[PDB]
């Protein structure tokens, strides 16, 4: 018995959404 | 399929019995206090019910740790007085964990409605024993003959046994080849038809329930 | 293809051996995926539905599962007689499991076959049988058909009621039954009924489970029927307020907490002073804040303006704000905070300070513990504080500064979220930001000493605010934001992350610099070339910001300067470009951001294309004899007129993008529309100027500083427009003056790149499969059907949803537009279809275009579907020729 709510509603960082250019630029580039 | 198509949706209420009782997190209940409840010499069906009835809203995953505790303490519910409620709660939660690891719990429920009168001789049947020989469940105790939940236990795992024997006969013909196949279908027929003259001498009445 | 995988499929089900079968059938459902099409479908469910009549039963409950999974592509089985009587044959069956099986299938398949009669009757008889599963099966089915089909409902309310209240019915499934009486809201009289019935339950089985499941019947009843829903929360309060035990007063929190989102208008100001008190003198912690979850999701309706002083909602808030109960103390805050933003009666405005002070005491609360419950109830606080800062402004300010000074005493996760909403507060509101930089700076500083782990989003979240805060650009914190990262940060990605943060708000400088750094890392080609490309475009934004007011001279040499780099970095785009990562709408607004520059620079020429005399041919006898530069303007009005309607276009392909990006694709058509007016209004047309600028927005309500400063520049340009409209012959210095000073203007302030240009979130798209080099007589004229299934991502709306598909067809012959129709349908279960008639009166090749756009819910077009084409060969029959070759000689 909860909610989530998102304190900023246009914040990049949520990765509620992850897109294969991202995934394959994340793991190719951190470290 | 009958251990299956019980795990299907009828109208959600046990979802929102779940939502609604079981989130006091009064999760007390553990398999050893129902075990002290079952080993109470003066012993209190009324608490044995306050456990076994909060297990009724557990899921089949969650209730896994109880089994040894409500197969191994449920020759104890064959003795006289002890209420029908107990044993329909029982029955549920043995198809409740049929659903889940039937094998297991067979074999521990065949192991637990033993007669025990020669009990030092504990025969511990294994599941290789009983498909091998399925007719071993229909050696319990007599009084599961009129005890409606436990016979209906008994009968699942008749059923059950009789299919695995089916497959353990043709694996170890297989195995064993390197007719046979009609000593096989034999030997299974036989089988089942002794199933059935064991059940139907169970439907008769006794000679005490004659007079 | 679709039928090779479904015979391989359909071999499985043939071989006999159980487990094959089993195999193929549980591997059905990844073909509908596959192949959702209609044709697919159908064959693949009579296959199935074959397999149901003649397998076994662990084979029909294969089935019933498949089925089950696949309750939205039932709608394209179109076959639906022979499917259903193939399986309904196995409801006579001696076999109650078959049975009940059968009773789950027609039960899984209710929506496609209500009012079938047979099915009705099958309900009707199993749910009197002697077989227990068989009765469950039943009421399932039962269940079912209710909620599809009206005539079955109000024939099986009354056997329902008499097997509830039938003695001989156990508990078990007398609670069974009663989830069927939420669908008696087909007739008011029903419900009626319906309603009575279950008055009569609570009041004659007050068992915990009985009344629990009877009185949640009864709410979700009163929802679907909406005329008893006020006494159905009279009744919830009654027995929250009265019956003692626990679970029957959680029960009616949720019901009533279900009421407040789907009815909210419908409370009334007596419930909620029921509730109110309730929540006031109860003793346990949990029920008070189950009610307070339901007051804080009334409060956010619009049921708080329905209820109005200080009043029990009021006292009650102020007294849960500061609960020992971080849950209790949230949902408090929350309805303070409701009240204080939606309200802005002067009786109430003593507890404005109490909202701030209850959030600040709950960011205290929630700060140090890092656990997850605190890390939602900090959520909630911070939600509320970034509201309260846009419902009241004046209170930004120590909102600002409570969050500053949490800051230096947070943990780390607790300082993600608050610089999350300080981005938030300073993004709505660019004034508190000047004020906001010194705390963080000092904070990144002594973060990125030390950080190792964790440390990485917070770096970015603390980059964020930095720019987001900064409404001019940086010299100091740029240096030190530089050595943060090249110091210790050998983690690419969050040097990648602040670099997208910094060309979001325009710090183009930081961001070519990192982008700079982040090469040499990647490993593969392509990502090289974007991120050169990401450091090319920065370097093109940052070579325009040295640009003087009035220099016209410098402003062509910035404006060639970032054009050079602007082509270095579309060459480096499309080098990144890859199949399954197009890189379409970079493409295009990086394109559309080339044009626009150079057609300013071409603006400028012609600002200095005046210098250059007229004849005097011509100026002896309006507008031509200005000479050259009046066809040059007309070419500069011409130009930006296509470049608005190609950002128009980049935004109406652009379905999938979030708002903001959007709003600044808006903001660079509206540049382009301003130049054109300005160009129209100055020297073309100054008689036909239209109205004045009255702004109907006049103070608009912007979401970003380039937001602003957009339209400030649009302001400001028309102000100087209107005020030199017929004061000048359009041979006037002054006119070029102001479009020269106009694109100064606009181009002075930095472009900011959204979100679409980085992450794609929505990703949908149509199939679009058309049933044909394709022959096709004169006489007769083509019958085209096109299918087309809307495509998703994860999340399918995230930002908009397909409300309705226009299916535009076109012809064009010798491969020109001769066959013109659209077609609106709605896609039920994300497919759609229909037929087009296609004339080919005329003889030879036809090249047939299909392009699919979709309408939203709020009605805007989107030009978002595959424009796919087939070819016709129209050739003349062999009868008709004959004909007429017979007829001619």
């Amino acid at each position: 018995a909860a909610a989530d709510v998102s304190v900023w509603e246009e914040n990049w960082e949520d990765d509620i959404v992850q897109d294969d250019f991202n995934q394959q630029l994340r793991l190719e580039m951190e470290r | 399929v009958d251990d299956w198509i019980c795990e299907e949706e009828i109208t959600g209420t046990d979802a929102l019995l779940r939502r609604m009782l079981l989130t006091n997190n009064a999760k007390n209940h553990s398999p050893k206090q129902l075990q002290e409840a079952f080993s109470a010499v003066p012993v209190n069906n009324t608490q044995v019910m306050q456990i076994i009835e909060h297990l009724t809203l557990l899921s089949a995953s969650e209730l896994i740790p109880y089994a040894e505790v409500l197969t191994s303490n449920m020759s104890q519910l064959l003795n006289s007085g002890v209420p029908r409620r107990i044993l329909q709660t029982v029955n549920k939660l043995w198809m409740v964990l049929n659903t889940v690891m039937p094998r297991r719990l067979w074999v521990m429920t065949v192991n637990a409605l033993q007669p025990s009168i020669k009990f030092v001789r504990q025969q511990k049947y294994t599941q290789n024993d009983l498909m091998i020989d399925p007719l071993i469940v229909l050696r319990c105790d007599q009084r599961v003959h009129r005890c409606p939940p436990l016979m209906d236990i008994t009968l699942h795992m008749l059923n059950g046994y009789l299919l695995a024997s089916k497959a353990y006969l043709s694996a170890h013909l297989k195995e064993t080849e390197q007719t046979r196949e009609e000593l096989k279908n034999a030997l299974l027929a036989a089988q089942d038809s002794a199933a059935v003259q064991i059940l139907l001498e169970i439907c008769l009445p006794t000679e005490e329930e004659k007079a | 293809d679709a039928n090779s995988a479904l015979m391989e499929l359909d071999k499985g089900l043939r071989s006999g051996k159980l487990g094959e079968q089993c195999e193929a059938v549980v591997r059905f459902p990844r073909l509908f995926q596959k192949y959702p099409f209609p044709i697919l479908i159908n064959s693949a469910f009579l296959k199935l539905a074959d397999v149901f009549r003649v397998g076994n039963n662990f084979l029909r409950l294969c089935v019933l599962k498949v089925t089950q999974q696949s309750e939205k592509h039932l709608e394209k089985i179109l076959n639906v007689d022979e499917f259903v009587k193939r399986i309904f044959s196995v409801i006579h069956s001696n076999d109650p499991v078959a049975r009940a099986i059968t009773l789950r299938m027609l039960g899984s398949l209710a929506s496609i076959i209500p009012e079938r009669k047979n099915a009705h009757h099958s309900i009707r008889q199993s749910l009197d049988s002697h077989d227990n599963v068989e009765v469950e099966a039943a009421v399932f089915a039962a269940a079912n058909f209710s909620a599809q089909s009206k005539d079955f409902a109000v024939g099986i309310c009354n056997k329902i009621s008499e097997m509830i209240q039938g003695l001989a019915t156990p508990v078990d499934l007398k609670l069974k039954l009663i989830p069927i009486l939420q669908h008696m809201h087909h007739d008011a009289i029903l419900a009626s009924s319906a309603r009575q019935l279950l008055q009569q339950l609570v009041t004659s089985y007050p068992s915990t489970k009985m009344v629990i499941v009877s009185l949640h019947t009864f709410t979700l009843l009163a929802a679907s029927s909406l005329v008893d829903t006020p006494k159905q929360i009279q009744l919830l309060l009654q027995y929250l307020k009265n019956d003692p035990r626990k679970a029957v007063k959680r029960l009616a929190i949720q019901d009533l907490k279900l009421l407040a989102n789907k009815t909210p208008h419908t409370w009334s100001r007596e419930n909620i002073q029921a509730l109110c008190e309730c929540a006031l003198q109860t003793p346990y912690d949990s029920l008070k804040l189950g009610m307070l979850s339901v007051l804080s999701t009334l409060s956010g309706t619009i049921a708080i303006k329905h209820y109005f002083r200080s009043s029990d909602l009021v006292k009650l808030a102020q007294e849960c704000c500061y609960h020992n109960n971080r849950g209790i103390a949230a949902h408090g805050v929350r309805v303070l905070t409701n009240i204080t933003v939606s309200c802005q009666e002067k009786d109430l405005l003593a507890l404005e300070q109490d909202a701030v002070f209850g959030l600040e005491s709950l960011l205290v609360l929630c700060s140090q513990d890092d656990s997850p419950g605190a890390q939602a109830t900090l959520k909630i606080a911070l939600n509320c504080m970034v509201k309260l800062a846009k419902g009241r402004p004046h209170l930004s300010q120590s909102v600002v500064e409570t969050l500053l000074t949490q800051l230096h005493s947070a943990q780390d996760a607790a300082r993600i979220l608050m610089c999350h909403c300080l981005a938030a507060i300073a993004m709505q509101l660019p004034v508190l930001g000047d004020g906001m930089l010194g705390d963080l700076m000092e904070l990144y500083k002594v973060i990125g000493r030390s950080a190792t782990d964790k440390q990485q989003e917070l770096l970015v979240s603390l980059a964020t605010v930095i720019f987001v805060a900064s409404q001019k650009a940086l010299s100091v914190e740029s240096k030190a934001v530089i050595k943060q990262q090249l110091e210790s940060v050998s983690n690419g990605w969050t040097v990648y992350r602040i670099a997208r943060q910094a060309s979001r708000m325009g710090n183009h400088d930081m961001a070519k610099e990192l982008y700079q750094s982040l090469l040499t890392q990647v490993a593969s080609e392509h990502f090289y070339f974007w991120l050169n490309s990401l450091k090319e475009f920065s370097h093109a934004e940052q070579c325009l910001t040295g640009l003087q007011e009035e220099n016209y001279s410098s402003a062509l040499s910035c404006i060639a300067e970032s054009l050079k780099f602007y082509h270095k970095g579309i060459a480096s785009l499309t080098a990144a470009s890859t199949p399954l990562n197009p890189l379409s709408f970079q493409c295009e607004f990086v394109k559309l951001r080339i044009d626009l520059l150079q057609a300013f620079s071409q603006l400028i020429c012609t600002c200095n294309s005046l210098k250059t005399s007229p004849p005097p041919a011509i100026a002896t006898t309006d507008l031509q004899r200005c000479g050259r530069i009046s066809n040059q303007m007309k070419q500069s009005m011409e130009e930006f007129r296509s470049l608005a309607s190609r950002y128009g276009d980049l935004y109406q392909a652009s379905f999938d993008a979030d708002s903001a990006t959007l709003r600044n694709v808006e903001l660079q058509q509206q540049s382009c529309l301003l130049i054109s007016h300005a160009i129209e209004a100055l020297i073309l047309d100054p008689e036909s100027a239209s109205f004045q600028e009255y702004g109907s927005t006049g103070t608009a309500h912007a979401d970003s500083e380039y937001e602003r400063r957009m339209m400030s520049v649009y302001n400001h340009v028309l102000e100087e427009v209107e005020s030199l409209n017929r004061k000048y012959t359009p041979v006037s210095y002054m006119h070029t003056a102001c479009l020269c000073n106009a694109i100064i203007a606009l181009l002075k302030v930095p472009l900011s790149f959204q979100r679409y240009f980085f992450q794609k979130l929505q990703s949908t798209s149509i199939k679009l499969a058309l049933s044909p080099p394709i022959a096709v007589q004169n006489n007769q004229q083509l019958a085209l059907k096109v299918e087309g299934v809307v495509q998703h991502g994860s999340k399918p709306g995230l930002f908009r949803k397909i409300q309705s598909v226009c299916l535009n067809v076109s012809s064009t012959l010798q491969s020109n537009m001769t066959n013109e129709m659209e077609q609106r349908v709605e896609p039920h279960n994300d497919y759609f279809s229909t037929q087009f008639l296609l004339n080919f009166a005329i003889l030879g090749t036809h090249n047939i275009t299909v392009e699919s756009s979709v309408k939203d819910a709020n009605g805007i077009v989107w030009k978002t579907g595959p424009r796919t084409t087939i070819f016709v060969k129209s050739l003349e029959d062999p009868y008709s020729q004959q004909i007429r070759l017979q007829q001619q000689q």
